This record gives C-alpha cells, structure tokens and sequence, in this order.
C-alpha cells in the first residue's frame, strides 16, 4: 500500500550502496586499497595509479 | 702495487686508548671492506675483528669481545681499529690487510685478505 | 616576560594589486594572538622571524644571519651606520656578541621599526614597516601590513640567529589568512583562520561579516594514539640444528645438500648470537636477513679445514673448491662454520674424514691436538630459491599487543585497516577469519591469538558545525559537533593542539549531548520558543537572557 | 588583450593587478612603471538573420 | 570437506550441505588426472 515511500527509500538506500560498491573498483588500477599502492610502488609511479 | 700504511702504535700500559689508520694510495679505497688481523709471535695469522665499507657491521672474536672497537674514516680515505683495555701478550704485529669489495658483513679467515701492508705495532711492556 | 601577538604579523605574500577584495591566502604567518619573546642572544630560525625594536635613538645597529657564523662557512651579515646600510655574505672572524661604539654583497621611545625575514626557494626575504610610536615597553594594539624592501638571492642556510646594537621575536608558521584589500589596494584587515571558530566561519564564508546560521565548516577526523600488529602463531621454525650442530658431520666426497621448505626462518637464532666462529655473508645484508621470504633453502654442510676454510668460496679456488663444492662467480648466499678442533676431531685421529685428492678422496685424518693450519671446521652454506612454487621459508613475523577500546591503526594478517575494536557476541565458524557488512566491508575481525571475534568500528568522525548569530550583534559563536560522543570531542579536535581561544570551546562547563551531534558552547534551557538557528532533531538554538541557548522548538 | 592607460592605484612596489576571478585586469611597465589596464580583445558570436 | 549422517542405499542423497575448507596444500605442482586408492 505505501509503495511510494517505500520506492524513495529503496531508490535511496540502493545508489547509496552503489557508492560505497565503487569504493573497491580499482578502475584500472593495480588494486582498489590506498594502502596496497602505498607500500608497493615509488612515488612516480604510485603517483598515477593514486 | 698497493701501500698499504700503518701508524699509530703505542709504547703505554694497560690503559691508554690508541688508534690504527690503514692508509692506501692508488687503489679504490671507500668500497674497500677491510679488517684487521695480526701476527701473534709463537702463533699463526689470526683473527680479531673487521668493519665494513658503510661501517655497516661489526665482528668481534672472543679475545678482544670487549677490548677493541672498530670504527671508519670517509675524507682521507681509511679504517681505524679503536682499543681499550691492553692485554699483557697482546703485543705483536698487527696487519689491517684489503679484499675485493664484498656485499655485507665480514670474513674472518686471517688468509681472506690478499692484500697485506706493512703493519703498525703496538706495544705492552710487563 | 612574553607578549601576545595583538593582531601582527601581516605581509604582504604576492606581488599583485587587487582593489576591494577579500584574498584568502596560505603562507608562512605569525598567529593572531601568539606569543612572542621580549629580551633586554643567539637564537634560532625555524622558519621565520617577526623582528621589533622600540628605542628612541637609533641604538641598535645591525643583525648576523647564517647557521654556525663562525667563519667556517658561509654566514650572512646585516649592518648599518650614519643613515647607510653595508649589506655583505662575506667571511669575517665573527665574535661572540659582536657590537659596535664573498660571494654577493650591497650598500646605502620615538619611531617603531619591524623587520619579518624568511627563505623561500634559496631567496633571502625582508618585509618592513616604520610606525610612529612614543610609548614604553609594550606591543602597541594596531593594524598594519610588513612591506617587501629587499631580496637576496643567495640561497644560504640560515638556521641561525643575530642582534647587534625592544627584542620583541616571534616566528612565522604555515597558516591561512583571509586578507581584505581596499580600493586603495592597502591590506584593510586580516583574519588568523585558526584563531577561533568565528574566524573559521569567515574564512569558509569569504567574508569579514557573517549573519545568523549554522555554518559547517570544517571536518572532523580522530586519529590513531597508536598502531598495532597482530599475527598466526608464535611460529613453526625448522630444525635448522639438525643441519647445524651435525655430531654425526657429512661427507666432502659428496657434500651433503638438504633441501629446506615451509617453515618460519630461524634467521635470528645465528644471526643475532654474536657467539659464531665463522660469518661471512655475501649478496644479503646479514642484518634484515630476519624479514625476507624465499622459496627454498638448501644448507650444504660442507667440510674445511684451517688454511681451505676461505678457499670454497668465490673471489678463491682450491682443493676443496675444485673438487667437491665449487662456488660460482655470483652466489646469493652465507658462509657459516663452527670452527673448533675440541669438537670436530676425536682425541687419538678423526681419520674417518675424507677430503677429495684422485678429482678419489684422501683421508681428513685431523690429530687430537691438530694444528689451527689443519683443524676442520663443519662448514654450513645456505642459498635460497625462488622457484614455481610458494615461498615458505620466511622470517618469523613480529606481533604487536591486542589493544582495543581505541582509536588505533591495526594490521591483522594483511587484513589491515583503522579503526576501533570490541569484543563481539558475534560467533564465527572455526575456519572464519574475518567479517563483512552488507555492502561488503570488514565489520568483524578474529584475533589469530585468543581466537575472540572482535568489532571494528570506524574511528570518530564527522563535520564541525558553528552556530553564531550575525556578528553585526553579537561575537559569541557555538559549535557543534556532528553525530560524536561528548566524552572524546576535545581531545578528538586536539585540545592541547590548539591555541587558548580554541580550548575554551574543545572542552566547556557546557556540554550538551543532541541527537545531531554534541554541542559545545551554549547552555540547554527547558523553555521553548519559535526557533530561529535550527540545530537539528528537534533542537534549536538562539541568542537569549546574555548567551546561546539550546532548546527543543 | 588591449593594453590601455589605467586610472587605478597601483602600490608602489606593486607590479600585477588581479580581478575577482584571479585574472590580470592592470599591468605595470616595467621600464616606466607605466600601469596599464588589460582588456581581453573582442569576441563574440556570429547569428544570421 | 563434509562428512553427514545418512542411511540410504543406491542412490544420491537430497537435501543441501556446505563444505567447509578442510586443508590447502601449498605446492606448486600441475594436476591433470587423479587415482582413488581402496
């Protein structure tokens, strides 16, 4: 009955765990982890995968 | 031909603190890893400690574990083999010698060393 | 005695007009506020120092700059004389506390002269101001900008410090300003940012007049009091003795190669004994020798004597190199031997030992008193592999303690991260490491040690909010801190690391505790009006009978 | 851009005049110490009617 | 690994059973045919 409300808040709670989904996407990174292209590369090159 | 120059022999008692530079000429000199060896009279070539080229290690036989100390120089270029506490037997001819560069550490073979100079000595009178 | 720095320390940073505008600047200033030293002296050059002199006469006279100043290097001279200025970088014998009755060089109470210096990209730089002042032993209360006079372009090291004749001194820090410019292009006005949470608010709002509101400003972020490690087990070590005490010594004939795999290297047991006959690494530092992993370790317990000790090694051929264990001309490896004859023979002859001769073996047959020229000695040799297999034979891995109830920055078997830890009703299964939210995040953690499921929670966070009604009134601000607890909020915001004018709202006699966050700075009422600064939750906040208030609208 | 006379105030050591948008609206002559206004030249676009 | 109690006979039993991680052998060897020992 309270499809409307119910739409918002899943259209809000999905979209926001989409965002928390691409926090782990290395998007053609070596890895997704600040902490695994810290302690793995020289800043030249750490530079452009950060 | 390498001259290898020793100085710093001392005549005192137990006690007095004296140094032993091992100068070279003609050779490369910071990369040389080197230690010290001497020729105990009624004994054979024997070890006593070494350094390295960083002054990176240190290895202290167990007749001057606490007796000796080693420590480098970098603008002129040598080695010196700082001591403490004479022993009555501890003089005789003390021979700082050279070896090809090595990665780390030290080799304790008194034959290791090739290169041998031309000594300084120390002196204990008992 | 010290003096606060009554809104001083203004320069102008760049070299450029700007005619009725606010500029919000980054650079090395002197804090509104600060404190500053009076003296009646060698003193250092952090990075800058604000210089003032109240005398009537012209007393002082000059300045030495540079690091050591002894004439041992470079050293940079100040000096002045009959209305003219000898400016040099050259090398005198300087004295003690030099007073009065080469690579580049220059030449030329009742008046306040103020001189703020710094180095920036290997250039010397003055700012100057000259104010008409008759008063005694105080920092008058006025605003006025430090004019750019002179540059040098040495590039000398200056860490050192100089006067020579008010010594008002204080040094510049790297803090932001919101500068006001006028028509006539003279700086009007400056705002320290990190004076107060009012000057945070105009630095935000780029305005030297902010209206009623709730201004969030700037974030909030606790961070780590320490950091912690943790790891399986103490460790499965190999039987490195087995290979190394050897009673029962091997062969030369055919030296006896082990192969060693999957265990926790025990590199710190001969590595840090300090009581071995014979160490001698090359190829690997024998000092980190405790923190590497390799594939596969083969220990050759091979067998020397006193004058081929050295020989089966590279840089030296011999016998025993030729014909039994020949080093090659790039070994990644170690030399390691017990060198004594008590052990390694037996009283009456070791004749069982063999050394190669027909390469076939000729008899080692080593005297009771055998000689140091002819005493064996069991010599071990380890190198590593890195084969397609996987490495197993690493250092034994260090574990720090299991500390929790705090903000702390862990690393749980790799599984690493910040935040804070509770022990959980949680149950795992016994092969579960680790848990995971809903969005796929590490929530839950097991200790390798105590086998406990612990709860990571992130470390405080949030955005700082400043509640205040419009300066043109009032100059009183309240903050509020968003979704925290009121218990760590002060040290959260680094109460000791702040100036005073910030302490007095990181704690407060009023702490309030809302749905929204914690407040600081206005004290709750249990009357109700038409709020007019909404807090949130409910909760609003005013300008009353005067102070702030926090009520329920 | 169009240098053109100033009429604006410069400080005397000043050398650049920014606007709003940190861009140059006044340049000195660095011989003269001549302050000039910076105009960017004309431009604009072309409708057919 | 799984190991369950059942009693029936010649034929393959319904009903769901996780397998749970028994052991992981680390050795770098290549698998292409396996032998079952009575």
């Amino acid at each position: 009955a309270l499809g409307k409300l119910q739409d918002v808040v899943n259209q809000n709670a999905q979209a926001l765990n989409t965002l928390v989904k691409q926090l782990s996407s290395n998007f053609g990174a070596i890895s997704s982890v600040l902490n695994d292209i810290l302690s793995r590369l020289d800043p030249p090159e750490a530079e452009v995968q950060i | 031909q390498v001259q290898l120059v020793e100085s710093g022999g001392g005549l005192v008692q137990a006690g007095g603190s004296l140094r032993l530079s091992c100068a070279a000429s003609g050779r490369t000199f910071s990369s040389y890893s080197m230690g010290w060896f001497r020729q105990a009279q009624g004994k054979e070539r024997e070890f006593v400690a070494t350094i390295n080229g960083n002054g990176r290690d240190t290895y202290y036989t167990n007749s001057v574990k606490g007796r000796f100390t080693i420590s480098r120089d970098d603008a002129t270029n040598t080695v010196y083999l700082q001591m403490n506490s004479l022993k009555p037997e501890d003089t005789a001819i003390y021979y700082c010698a050279a070896d090809k560069d090595v990665y780390y550490g030290y080799t304790s073979f008194p034959n290791e060393y090739e290169y041998w100079g031309q000594g300084t000595q120390v002196t204990v009178s008992s | 005695a010290y003096t606060n720095s009554f809104t001083r320390g203004v320069y102008y940073p760049d070299k450029v007009f700007r005619s009725s505008v606010l500029h919000s600047t980054q650079d090395l200033f002197l804090p509104f506020f600060s404190n500053v030293t009076w003296f009646h002296p060698v003193l250092p050059f952090n990075d800058g120092v604000y210089f003032a002199s109240t005398e009537k006469s012209n007393i002082i006279r000059g300045w030495i700059f540079g690091t050591t100043l002894d004439s041992k290097t470079q050293s940079l001279l100040i000096v002045n004389n009959a209305t003219n200025v000898v400016i040099k970088v050259c090398e005198f014998q300087f004295c003690n506390d030099p007073f009065l009755g080469c690579t580049f060089e220059y030449v030329s109470f009742k008046n306040l002269r103020e001189f703020v210096f710094k180095n920036i990209d290997g250039y010397f730089k003055i700012y100057s101001k000259h104010t008409p002042i008759n008063l005694v032993r105080d920092l008058p209360q006025g605003f006025s900008a430090l004019e750019p006079l002179v540059d040098l372009p040495i590039g000398i090291n200056i860490t050192r410090f100089q006067t020579l004749l008010a010594y008002y001194v204080g040094y510049l820090q790297p803090r932001t300003f919101l500068l006001k410019y006028n028509e006539n292009g003279t700086i009007t006005d400056a705002v320290d940012c990190a004076l107060d949470p009012l000057s945070e608010t105009k630095c935000t709002l780029k305005s030297f007049t902010v209206e009623k509101g709730i201004y969030q400003t700037s974030n909030f972020r606790v961070q780590p009091t320490e950091s912690i490690v943790r790891f399986p087990n103490i460790t499965n070590l190999c039987p490195f003795g087995e290979v190394f005490n050897a009673t029962r010594f091997a062969s030369v004939y055919a030296w006896n190669r082990k192969r060693i795999s999957n265990c926790v290297a025990d590199y710190s047991v001969l590595y840090n004994s300090a009581s071995f006959s014979t160490f001698k690494c090359y190829g690997v530092s024998p000092t980190k020798l405790n923190d590497l992993c390799f594939t596969n370790v083969y220990a050759d317990s091979f067998v020397i004597r006193g004058d081929e000790v050295r020989q089966i090694a590279p840089g030296q051929t011999g016998k025993i190199a030729d014909y039994n264990y020949k080093l090659p001309d790039d070994f990644t490896g170690c030399v390691i031997a017990w060198n004594s004859n008590n052990l390694d023979s037996k009283v009456g002859g070791n004749y069982n030992y063999l050394y190669r001769l027909f390469r076939p073996l000729q008899s080692y047959g080593f005297q009771p008193t055998n000689g140091v020229g002819y005493q064996p000695y069991r010599v071990v040799v380890l190198s590593f592999e890195l084969l397609h297999a996987p490495a197993t034979v690493c250092g034994p891995k260090k574990s720090t303690n299991l500390v929790k109830n705090k903000c702390v920055n862990f690393n749980f078997n790799g599984l690493t991260g910040t935040g804070v830890l509770t022990e959980s009703n949680k149950k795992f299964l016994p092969f579960q490491q680790f848990g995971r939210d809903i969005a796929d995040t590490t929530d839950a953690v097991r200790d390798p040690q105590t086998l406990e499921i612990l709860d990571i929670t992130p470390c405080s966070f949030g955005g700082v909010s400043v509640i205040t009604p419009g300066t043109n009134t009032s100059n009183q601000v309240a903050v509020l801190y968003q979704d925290v607890n009121c218990t760590e909020v002060p040290v959260a915001i680094h109460a000791d690391q702040l100036t005073p004018t910030w302490r007095v709202y990181s704690t407060g006699s009023n702490v309030f505790q809302t749905r929204a966050g914690c407040l600081i700075g206005a004290e709750h009422v249990n009357n109700s009006y038409e709020c007019d600064i909404p807090i949130g939750a409910g909760i609003c906040a005013s300008y009353q009978t005067q102070s702030i208030i926090a009520y329920t609208m």
